[PDB]
Protein backbone atom coordinates (compact mmCIF):
# COMPACT_ATOMS: atom_id res chain seq x y z
CA UNK A 1 0.00 0.00 0.00
CA UNK A 2 1.02 3.66 -0.14
CA UNK A 3 -0.09 6.37 1.63
CA UNK A 4 -0.35 10.60 1.79
CA UNK A 5 -1.33 12.78 4.34
CA UNK A 6 -3.33 16.16 3.77
CA UNK A 7 -1.91 17.54 7.34
CA UNK A 8 1.03 18.79 7.45
CA UNK A 9 1.85 18.07 3.41
CA UNK A 10 4.05 20.21 1.77
CA UNK A 11 6.19 19.80 -1.90
CA UNK A 12 8.30 17.42 -0.34
CA UNK A 13 5.73 15.43 1.10
CA UNK A 14 3.70 15.25 -1.71
CA UNK A 15 6.91 14.20 -3.58
CA UNK A 16 7.40 11.16 -1.58
CA UNK A 17 3.88 9.97 -1.79
CA UNK A 18 4.31 10.37 -5.47
CA UNK A 19 7.45 8.49 -5.17
CA UNK A 20 5.98 5.72 -3.26
CA UNK A 21 2.87 5.05 -5.62
CA UNK A 22 5.62 4.59 -8.77
CA UNK A 23 7.41 2.51 -6.76
CA UNK A 24 4.33 0.05 -6.18
CA UNK A 25 3.66 -0.66 -9.80
CA UNK A 26 5.39 -3.44 -11.13
CA UNK A 27 7.87 -3.69 -13.95
CA UNK A 28 10.07 -6.59 -15.84
CA UNK A 29 11.57 -4.36 -17.90
CA UNK A 30 12.92 -0.25 -18.81
CA UNK A 31 12.51 0.68 -22.28
CA UNK A 32 14.32 3.78 -23.00
CA UNK A 33 14.97 4.33 -18.88
CA UNK A 34 11.52 3.90 -18.81
CA UNK A 35 9.79 1.15 -16.51
CA UNK A 36 7.27 -0.44 -18.39
CA UNK A 37 4.17 -1.44 -16.69
CA UNK A 38 2.90 -5.15 -16.87
CA UNK A 39 0.51 -6.52 -19.65
CA UNK A 40 -1.35 -8.10 -17.16
CA UNK A 41 -1.51 -9.42 -13.68
CA UNK A 42 -3.75 -11.82 -11.71
CA UNK A 43 -5.72 -11.84 -8.80
CA UNK A 44 -6.07 -9.03 -6.16
CA UNK A 45 -2.42 -8.85 -7.12
CA UNK A 46 -3.50 -5.81 -10.08
CA UNK A 47 -4.60 -3.39 -7.65
CA UNK A 48 -2.82 -0.90 -5.19
CA UNK A 49 -4.44 0.53 -2.35
CA UNK A 50 -3.80 3.89 -1.91
CA UNK A 51 -4.83 5.34 1.83
CA UNK A 52 -5.57 9.30 1.64
CA UNK A 53 -6.00 11.16 4.51
CA UNK A 54 -7.30 14.90 4.00
CA UNK A 55 -6.29 17.60 6.64
CA UNK A 56 -8.17 16.45 9.39
CA UNK A 57 -7.67 12.92 9.24
CA UNK A 58 -10.17 11.62 7.66
CA UNK A 59 -9.65 8.65 4.92
CA UNK A 60 -10.34 6.66 2.08
CA UNK A 61 -8.77 3.98 0.30
CA UNK A 62 -8.29 4.47 -3.29
CA UNK A 63 -7.94 0.91 -5.99
CA UNK A 64 -5.20 1.63 -8.57
CA UNK A 65 -4.82 -0.91 -11.62
CA UNK A 66 -1.24 -1.84 -11.46
CA UNK A 67 -0.74 -2.38 -15.43
CA UNK A 68 -2.24 1.38 -16.10
CA UNK A 69 -2.00 3.16 -13.27
CA UNK A 70 -6.60 3.41 -13.40
CA UNK A 71 -8.53 4.22 -10.76
CA UNK A 72 -11.33 2.12 -10.40
CA UNK A 73 -13.14 2.64 -6.96
CA UNK A 74 -12.68 3.60 -3.33
CA UNK A 75 -13.35 2.78 0.12
CA UNK A 76 -15.46 5.44 2.17
CA UNK A 77 -15.70 3.99 5.80
CA UNK A 78 -18.08 1.20 5.11
CA UNK A 79 -19.19 1.71 1.62
CA UNK A 80 -17.45 0.38 -1.49
CA UNK A 81 -17.71 2.80 -4.55
CA UNK A 82 -16.70 1.97 -8.21
CA UNK A 83 -16.78 2.83 -11.71
CA UNK A 84 -19.53 1.80 -14.05
CA UNK A 85 -17.16 -0.08 -16.35
CA UNK A 86 -16.32 -4.30 -16.60
CA UNK A 87 -12.52 -3.14 -15.05
CA UNK A 88 -14.04 -1.68 -12.17
CA UNK A 89 -16.88 -4.48 -11.52
CA UNK A 90 -13.78 -6.77 -11.83
CA UNK A 91 -11.65 -5.13 -9.23
CA UNK A 92 -14.96 -5.05 -7.38
CA UNK A 93 -14.68 -8.21 -7.09
CA UNK A 94 -11.07 -8.47 -5.46
CA UNK A 95 -10.78 -5.25 -3.33
CA UNK A 96 -13.06 -3.50 -0.65
CA UNK A 97 -14.54 -6.96 -0.27
CA UNK A 98 -15.80 -6.37 3.55
CA UNK A 99 -17.82 -3.29 2.70
CA UNK A 100 -21.20 -3.13 4.21
CA UNK A 101 -22.29 -2.03 0.66
CA UNK A 102 -20.86 -1.49 -2.29
CA UNK A 103 -22.46 1.68 -4.64
CA UNK A 104 -21.41 1.58 -8.42
CA UNK A 105 -21.37 5.29 -9.77
CA UNK A 106 -23.34 6.53 -12.62
CA UNK A 107 -20.32 7.02 -14.47
CA UNK A 108 -17.63 5.04 -16.19
CA UNK A 109 -14.05 6.55 -15.14
CA UNK A 110 -13.05 7.97 -18.22
CA UNK A 111 -12.12 11.91 -18.72
CA UNK A 112 -15.03 12.72 -20.79
CA UNK A 113 -17.56 10.72 -18.70
CA UNK A 114 -16.47 12.72 -15.38
CA UNK A 115 -16.71 15.96 -17.23
CA UNK A 116 -20.30 15.41 -18.38
CA UNK A 117 -21.20 14.10 -14.72
CA UNK A 118 -19.80 17.10 -13.36
CA UNK A 119 -20.79 20.01 -15.79
CA UNK A 120 -17.30 20.98 -16.34
CA UNK A 121 -14.17 20.43 -18.01
CA UNK A 122 -10.98 19.23 -16.42
CA UNK A 123 -9.62 23.23 -17.87
CA UNK A 124 -11.64 24.89 -15.37
CA UNK A 125 -11.25 22.67 -12.28
CA UNK A 126 -8.19 23.66 -10.41
CA UNK A 127 -6.45 21.29 -8.66
CA UNK A 128 -3.57 21.24 -6.01
CA UNK A 129 -3.00 19.81 -2.49
CA UNK A 130 -6.25 21.94 -1.16
CA UNK A 131 -8.52 20.11 -4.33
CA UNK A 132 -6.73 16.87 -2.98
CA UNK A 133 -8.16 17.94 0.49
CA UNK A 134 -11.81 19.07 -0.57
CA UNK A 135 -11.83 15.88 -3.32
CA UNK A 136 -11.36 13.48 -0.06
CA UNK A 137 -13.72 15.61 1.96
CA UNK A 138 -16.72 15.11 -0.81
CA UNK A 139 -16.08 11.07 -1.61
CA UNK A 140 -16.42 10.03 2.22
CA UNK A 141 -20.60 10.76 1.78
CA UNK A 142 -21.71 9.69 -1.17
CA UNK A 143 -22.73 12.59 -3.98
CA UNK A 144 -22.49 10.97 -7.39
CA UNK A 145 -22.39 15.07 -8.49
CA UNK A 146 -19.96 16.45 -6.38
CA UNK A 147 -18.34 12.74 -6.79
CA UNK A 148 -17.01 13.38 -10.56
CA UNK A 149 -15.45 16.53 -9.94
CA UNK A 150 -13.47 15.55 -6.92
CA UNK A 151 -12.84 12.10 -9.01
CA UNK A 152 -11.44 14.27 -11.65
CA UNK A 153 -9.11 16.16 -9.01
CA UNK A 154 -7.80 12.90 -7.45
CA UNK A 155 -6.63 11.35 -10.72
CA UNK A 156 -4.64 14.25 -11.78
CA UNK A 157 -3.05 14.60 -8.41
CA UNK A 158 -2.13 10.97 -8.08
CA UNK A 159 -2.12 8.86 -11.28
CA UNK A 160 -1.35 11.70 -14.13
CA UNK A 161 1.44 13.23 -11.62
CA UNK A 162 2.95 9.36 -11.22
CA UNK A 163 3.13 9.09 -15.07
CA UNK A 164 4.43 12.82 -15.56
CA UNK A 165 7.04 14.27 -13.70
CA UNK A 166 5.86 18.02 -15.40
CA UNK A 167 2.23 17.22 -13.69
CA UNK A 168 3.75 16.01 -10.29
CA UNK A 169 5.77 19.65 -10.14
CA UNK A 170 2.40 21.17 -11.19
CA UNK A 171 1.00 19.87 -8.39
CA UNK A 172 3.58 20.63 -5.88
CA UNK A 173 3.88 24.27 -7.14
CA UNK A 174 -0.43 24.33 -6.20
CA UNK A 175 0.97 22.97 -2.44
CA UNK A 176 -0.97 25.49 -0.79
CA UNK A 177 -3.24 27.69 -3.95
CA UNK A 178 -5.35 25.47 -6.28
CA UNK A 179 -5.05 26.42 -9.90
CA UNK A 180 -6.83 24.92 -13.07
CA UNK A 181 -4.37 22.85 -14.41
CA UNK A 182 -1.93 24.05 -17.49
CA UNK A 183 -2.69 23.54 -21.09
CA UNK A 184 1.01 21.03 -21.15
CA UNK A 185 -0.95 19.89 -18.00
CA UNK A 186 -3.79 18.57 -20.18
CA UNK A 187 -2.02 17.90 -23.23
CA UNK A 188 0.26 15.36 -21.23
CA UNK A 189 -2.74 13.34 -19.65
CA UNK A 190 -3.94 13.10 -23.16
CA UNK A 191 -1.24 11.84 -24.63
CA UNK A 192 0.08 8.99 -22.40
CA UNK A 193 -1.02 6.08 -23.93
CA UNK A 194 0.08 7.71 -27.29
CA UNK A 195 3.12 8.37 -26.34
CA UNK A 196 3.62 4.81 -24.35
CA UNK A 197 3.14 3.49 -27.55
CA UNK A 198 5.16 5.12 -29.58
CA UNK A 199 8.17 5.21 -27.24
CA UNK A 200 7.75 1.32 -27.27
CA UNK A 201 7.39 1.32 -31.22
CA UNK A 202 11.30 3.01 -31.40
CA UNK A 203 13.12 0.23 -29.75
CA UNK A 204 13.17 -1.01 -33.60
CA UNK A 205 12.95 1.76 -35.25
CA UNK A 206 16.24 3.73 -34.16
CA UNK A 207 14.50 5.58 -31.58
CA UNK A 208 12.00 7.78 -34.10
CA UNK A 209 8.33 7.56 -33.31
CA UNK A 210 6.00 5.59 -36.16
CA UNK A 211 3.80 8.46 -35.75
CA UNK A 212 4.64 12.07 -33.91
CA UNK A 213 2.76 13.28 -31.22
CA UNK A 214 1.38 16.57 -31.05
CA UNK A 215 2.02 18.61 -27.64
CA UNK A 216 2.01 22.03 -25.94
CA UNK A 217 5.02 23.08 -23.83
CA UNK A 218 4.99 24.97 -21.02
CA UNK A 219 5.32 28.21 -22.35
CA UNK A 220 1.78 27.30 -24.23
CA UNK A 221 3.55 26.53 -27.61
CA UNK A 222 2.66 23.65 -29.70
CA UNK A 223 5.34 21.18 -30.06
CA UNK A 224 5.76 18.11 -31.88
CA UNK A 225 7.51 14.46 -30.41
CA UNK A 226 9.17 12.81 -33.10
CA UNK A 227 12.12 10.82 -31.34
CA UNK A 228 13.41 9.15 -27.99
CA UNK A 229 15.91 12.35 -27.51
CA UNK A 230 12.96 14.36 -26.52
CA UNK A 231 12.79 16.11 -23.16
CA UNK A 232 9.22 14.20 -22.52
CA UNK A 233 10.62 11.25 -23.09
CA UNK A 234 14.54 11.81 -21.32
CA UNK A 235 12.93 13.65 -18.56
CA UNK A 236 8.96 13.72 -18.36
CA UNK A 237 7.29 10.37 -18.82
CA UNK A 238 7.44 8.03 -15.56
CA UNK A 239 6.09 5.18 -16.66
CA UNK A 240 5.07 3.33 -19.59
CA UNK A 241 1.35 1.79 -21.07
CA UNK A 242 2.55 -1.32 -22.39
CA UNK A 243 1.39 -1.64 -25.84
CA UNK A 244 -0.38 -4.72 -25.12
CA UNK A 245 -3.24 -2.75 -22.84
CA UNK A 246 -3.19 0.08 -26.59
CA UNK B 1 10.43 19.08 -18.89
CA UNK B 2 8.74 22.47 -18.96
CA UNK B 3 7.49 23.87 -15.48
CA UNK B 4 5.46 26.48 -14.02
CA UNK B 5 1.33 27.13 -13.89
CA UNK B 6 -0.80 27.27 -16.35
C1 LIG C 1 14.56 14.35 -32.70
O1 LIG C 1 13.97 15.33 -31.88
C2 LIG C 1 14.64 16.58 -31.84
C3 LIG C 1 13.77 17.48 -30.97
O2 LIG C 1 13.77 16.96 -29.67
C4 LIG C 1 14.81 17.23 -33.21
O3 LIG C 1 15.64 18.39 -33.18
C5 LIG C 1 14.79 19.55 -33.15
O4 LIG C 1 13.91 19.92 -34.23
C6 LIG C 1 14.24 21.07 -35.04
C7 LIG C 1 15.50 20.87 -35.93
O5 LIG C 1 15.41 19.82 -36.89
C8 LIG C 1 14.24 22.32 -34.12
O6 LIG C 1 12.97 22.94 -34.17
C9 LIG C 1 14.56 21.98 -32.65
O7 LIG C 1 15.09 23.10 -31.97
C10 LIG C 1 15.53 20.78 -32.57
N1 LIG C 1 16.09 20.66 -31.22
C11 LIG C 1 17.27 20.11 -30.90
C12 LIG C 1 17.60 20.13 -29.43
O8 LIG C 1 18.06 19.61 -31.69
C13 LIG C 1 15.44 16.27 -34.20
O9 LIG C 1 15.37 16.90 -35.49
C14 LIG C 1 14.77 14.88 -34.12
N2 LIG C 1 15.50 13.85 -34.86
C15 LIG C 1 14.88 12.98 -35.69
C16 LIG C 1 15.80 11.99 -36.36
O10 LIG C 1 13.64 12.95 -35.89
N1 LIG D 1 -10.10 6.16 -13.15
C1 LIG D 1 -9.24 6.82 -13.95
N2 LIG D 1 -9.79 7.51 -14.98
C2 LIG D 1 -9.00 8.20 -15.81
N3 LIG D 1 -9.33 8.93 -16.88
C3 LIG D 1 -8.16 9.41 -17.36
N4 LIG D 1 -7.09 8.99 -16.62
C4 LIG D 1 -7.55 8.21 -15.63
C5 LIG D 1 -7.03 7.44 -14.48
O1 LIG D 1 -5.82 7.40 -14.24
N5 LIG D 1 -7.91 6.79 -13.70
Amino acid sequence: DVSFRLSGADPSSYGMFIKDLRNALPHTEKVYNIPLLLPSVSGAGRYLLMHLFNYDGNTITVAVDVTNVYIMGYLALTTSYFFNEPAADLASQYVFRSARRKITLPYSGNYERLQIAAGKPREKIPIGLPALDTAISTLLHYDSTAAAGALLVLIQTTAEAARFKYIEQQIQERAYRDEVPSSATISLENSWSGLSKQIQLAQGNNGVFRTPTVLVDSKGNRVQITNVTSNVVTSNIQLLLNTKNI
Amino acid sequence: SDDDMG
